[PDB]
């Protein structure tokens, strides 16, 4: 198999840069249209991160910053599969997450929300997908939190995630939410996404058979990255 | 066939959650940073720095930037590189940084990349691929950094020539300076407005 | 107005005593049918609790047990109205609540769940409804928790409540849940209630206009007690 | 017209969340308990105690019990009392208790109530109204406690006579005993099975 | 009752500032997003207008400018209630109206429309809502009129209204229309309002039982202003 | 719960229908205007004036402006003022004006307001709340007027500091001038474009 | 992969123990609720049966008891796949079947039904699933038969089956039926299963493309057993 | 995800169709039975026997029983055993039997199992896992057999202690007897009623 370029990103499946309802986007969006280019080696390559570098608790947000006790909040496991748009598993992709604690508070001086800080919670994790594109991490369910867009704006609970995979063209950062959260329908950031089917693609689903008794609940959440097409005639990449 | 997961802004703590060490969150033993030069890395060392400005001309102090580049001989430290050449084994080719909270400057210590093949036998001028994430940015913005001392190569670059408004090509050229023996390329990014930097859909 | 008896409790609107899916009910339910009686002064009277006895933080579960800091978890206000079945407000009724903390852990040695304890959270509160039957309290949203019915059983988040009002016949203890919680559809305890419309009557609704910016979310939850009928002909009570 | 809010079990911590003081949760200054006798309360002091048993005959150690009764002259300390008589001003008429965690015994210190009017000019025998809550009990169970030394009054009691199986009436009669000068009425409750206590829908 | 802030204005329930179909908005709309602030005494207060200052014909546009005869056109009474979003009546609010005459002509040199002027019609009125939030005025039904947006643009008949109530944050100016006017579906100004349910909220309804025989027709039109929330815990206003 | 009635533009005759007297429509005996100073009003008299400009830089001659402010001691002549201080009894605190048809200037004769409490024990700098209505403006635009001779107070003002682009704060500061003994504050409003005035959602 | 416990059996997907319409269950059902336990090595292990022990005709009910001729009745092949609830194949599971002959008569003195015995039919078979969880056996289609529940009760045609697989917790005995049999809708034993979707899960489907010309018909029938979950954090089994 | 195939009763011939040999149906050469002891099997031989009774107290003569157990050292002859110990190679660990048609007794010849690890480092007391199938039983009933001569181990057993009604734990203890040199454990099972045997959902 000789690989060609990544399929074109479908702009209608993503938020536009300028989205007036999310006020901070007004001064941080280009006024010119993006210039599309034909891909070269630069866009179809990406770095490799070796497993050797990761610690044993890197994907365990419950214990990786625990000092005297366990963090307070709902114990949850989140797992799922990373695949490309043609359904192929994405192997050894770097998945990084960051989030607030159970009160909706981030661990930084910049966050001044009255929600209480948890001395035993850090809120950062990372993992590599396996050969089937599978990933799993454990954490405390984040609390929703207020922010100033309109004065009484509130984000639904969410976990921020980032992926570095096989090609630079696949680089993606987003946020996933939890099935049933009522704030999901009111969030101006989630509403920047044009279609309802794509908004639903960011909702992690309750996976009841995978709860661990007297221990943790579990959510299922799959991620799809852009896929490369195979070449059977002229290979112009180079 | 599946649709790509939709992007969302990195949000206000993207430069903290992806660089915990800097935010004094010591959860990882090995931390990713903005230094691509290891001791045996080959090539000429350079420092790339600048600021990112919003539409009012103010620098963003909550931006997170990553770069991706080739080694000194124009080979990518990636299994998808089909050049059949051996890559410098002491080079990751990727880095991540945030902007200083006060000044607003961001920087990377890296190597000047060599020329990489373009499509259909062409040759691209040396460049560094760059992406920007931040609160208010719904999808990471892609751009490239070229070098002013490579005018000859820049003039025959496929990507630069594919920008029809010749006047905008220059927003992608960083300026070489020499601070006490060190080579520095200044690259300022303007997200909106006059001299708006070119961004690509790649 | 001369008052007569409370309208008959409608047994079809409540769970039955024997409900096999909630295993603990099998040995704690009478095998004989309840014997219905005509009401006397005994059933239409109840005690009075004076406001003087309540402390200032009795309805503030966030601060009433806070020692060195604030409890960890989602700050929420819950308010609503207590009315009788004929729509009349229930005045000066004693409303008591108890609940788990943000991890789903109760503050008692008997609870051995691994969810972490919060040294600044107690989980008990009380208030008197005002003249319009209005009540309001503040708390941390409880986390769902496991329990052993089937081994992997999980209660949705809930707050336990109790009411002592005008007549002993109105005495009621129950539990309310939060709009959107996906565990609500699987709970054997909530499923002891026969009708879907009555299951929905225990779900507290998100009250977005009443959120307090940069502070707390708010849920609306009304309660209905049995009502007395007026007498216009013979008064047999006595 | 509205439907009554549906009942749900008190659950496993009902005897803790409604009696925090006893569970060492010191959130309230004034706490409700099982002592209905204040210093000037009128009437003869009595102690009511017993155990609650499940269908296997084992005592419940997680039950929460409350009682409601009239003062020594058969008047309720309630605004809904229409008797036109003044009530003892040092009597709440209500109390709450849990069962000892080990023994399984529950108790109240109260006063023996006087007779209260029944419907259509009848007279009820002295009684205490009792309700039971616990894990596994979906709706609080109502019952009444009568006294064995009031046989004459019990025989003409409307409610007791409205129980057609005469044999079950006796499950509602507590037994008088005299422990070193104190009068105690033992009342055991059997939720299921042989000698199942009568419960009312009131 | 201690009052807190006004509930946040729901921007989705109002027209956006920039609305290309109403051409004059293109150069008179800010390019920056509005900056939301937490309310202070400045935003929750407003002036008081005393009834003593109003003349007897201030709410009678039929007679308040009549010199030799009555104005020409359809005699109509318009009445309704002003309430806040939580349903509370708005008492002693200043309601001012202005409109064109029966030909669609305003009484100003600037209006050069060929529709005839009416020497006995002025087109300005005002009133204070009573304790139930009720208001009533009498007038001549305005005629629709042309204007230059696209060259053949026509406004449906409308009466302009303004309200100054209890808090500066409630300040509102708008326009209401008359049930059945076919121009309502084509108006670019009414179409700046995003939702159809909100467009319908500006349509005054025929109130047939309230017509006055051999005299005037009547329209019913209610207005809703932002409401304040009550405070039960910390009062941060001050 | 109900939705707020939707706003609509004041339209082309808003500065006529709300100021009939000025448009020579003499329907009311008592008319509202731009003069907030009565004879016994306390405080230092000032004149506030300026122009409102559209995106092409031209002044709007059909704009209607109102202001709302506190008396000389920072108390609002409003029943919602909870300060427990008595307000100047000869002060309405509100006024309305239009722009001159030719020049395009608008003005108010008022008093310089005193400082009003901010939230959580803070103190706001003296300010006047201002709203603008006109054809092409779909919802009244709210802004505030601060004073350049109150630099010290402005620097600690909650609202001004809540504007993150420090450069925009200055659009809210009026300039003090002294015309033949009278104090005048010039406040120009730019609806769109360079130096666009800050508007608030309140 | 480190394996954890079997997912909890979903009691709502199975018949209850006490089912009054199947009269024999009234005295053979426990009155106490089953006690759920957390699994140990005892519950996740099971025996292994070696293929060496099975004869060549063990899965051929047509020939395994044929003495002088072939049994009388409809020649049918039944095949399908055994999988766990997460879709993994169940390998080397012991599948045993037993059934009546074409007249609905079992080969035992206890069966006194007048339906005729077939000297060439035994009615017992067994097999091991292969690596894909596949199984196949051949037999004579059983006839429906009367039994005494209500006096005129009739079982639809059925084949009894039993499975011993990887864990003792998967142990299952049941019965499958044949697509279209009209007795299926009237059977009190099949009606002990609460949901219609689960009743349908016991119906073997006609597999027409797999009939063998001039020979036998074929039915397709898949079986699902409980599945184990994988462990990625603490392994408490031991 | 799929739902588990629903259970159905074994029906009236379950003890015949799963033990054909005994019902004189000679279709298989190798037949499964109730004898777990092979000649080199290690451990002390025991005989486990008893009867199964319905709610009227009558023995079931159509029941089919199977048992599953560990070898003499508490190791399961199963690939899912993670103990890292070698299992007795002459032990299947499973058996099947029916009840005698007249008497109603069932039995197995096996070995007394050794202790098996419990969860989180605990140790279970020796036990045999047992399942019962029969007409009228809609889902196989699971129970366990413990031994009366292992009182010490039984007292610290996790599963037995997880039964809150201590009085029911005893229904799971078989009684040791010694018939002419052979050790026999009598285990009677009561499906319904007084002294109802405990059944587990596993
Ligand atoms: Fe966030
Ligand atoms: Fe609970
Ligand atoms: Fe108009
Ligand atoms: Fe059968
Ligand atoms: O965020
Ligand atoms: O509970
Ligand atoms: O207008
Ligand atoms: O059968």
């Amino acid at each position: 198999i000789i690989w060609g370029a990544y399929a074109q990103r479908n702009t209608e499946d993503h938020p536009p840069a300028y989205a007036p309802g999310y006020k901070t986007s007004v001064l941080r969006s280009p006024k010119n249209a993006l210039i599309s280019i034909a891909e070269t080696l630069s866009e179809v390559t990406a770095p490799h991160f070796s497993a050797d570098k990761f610690g044993p608790k890197d994907n365990d947000l419950i214990l990786n910053y625990a000092k005297d006790g366990l963090p307070i909040g709902e114990r949850v496991i989140v797992h799922g599969y990373v695949r490309d748009q043609f359904g192929r598993p994405v192997k050894n992709a770097l998945v990084e997450v960051w989030q607030a604690n159970a009160s909706g508070r981030y661990r930084h001086p910049n966050d001044q929300y009255i929600g209480a800080m948890d001395p035993n919670f850090g809120g950062c994790g990372r993992m590599l997908t396996d050969d089937n594109g599978y990933y799993v991490f454990r954490t405390i369910k984040p609390g929703p939190y207020p922010w100033r867009n309109r004065i009484n704006e509130w984000r639904p609970a969410h976990i921020h995630f980032s992926l570095i995979a096989d090609g630079w063209a696949q680089r993606l950062i987003s946020q996933f939410y939890f099935e049933g959260d009522t704030l999901i329908d009111s969030c101006p950031i989630l509403k920047t996404i044009p279609s309802e089917q794509q908004r639903r693609a960011l909702i992690a689903l309750e996976d009841k058979s995978n709860f661990i008794e007297a221990d943790s609940r579990c959510y299922r959440f799959d991620i799809t990255l852009r896929g490369r097409r195979a070449t059977y005639f002229e290979n112009d990449l180079t | 066939e599946l649709k790509e997961t939709p992007s969302q802004t990195g949000g206000p703590y993207v430069h903290i959650g992806l660089l915990p060490k800097q935010a004094n969150i010591e959860v990882f033993e090995h931390n990713l940073d903005n230094n691509l030069v290891q001791d045996n890395t080959q090539g000429q060392r350079i420092r790339l720095e600048g600021q990112v400005f919003d539409g009012l001309g103010l620098p963003l102090r909550d931006v997170l930037i990553e770069i991706w580049q080739a080694d000194t001989n124009g080979v990518y430290p990636s299994q998808a590189d089909t050049q059949g050449k051996q890559v410098d084994p002491n080079f990751l080719g990727w880095g991540r940084t945030g902007a200083d909270f006060g000044t607003g400057f961001w920087s990377f210590n890296t190597i000047k990349p060599g020329a990489v093949p373009g499509r259909k036998g062409s040759t691209q001028a040396p460049h560094i691929s760059l992406i920007i994430f931040a609160r208010g940015i719904n999808i990471g913005l892609h751009t490239r950094v070229y070098f002013d001392d490579e005018a000859e190569a820049n003039a025959k670059d496929p990507v630069l020539n594919s920008i029809e408004w010749a006047t905008r090509r220059q927003t992608l050229v960083a300026k070489r300076e020499e601070r006490d023996g060190e080579v520095v390329y200044r690259f300022d990014i303007r997200i909106q407005g006059e001299n708006e930097t070119v961004f690509f859909d790649i």
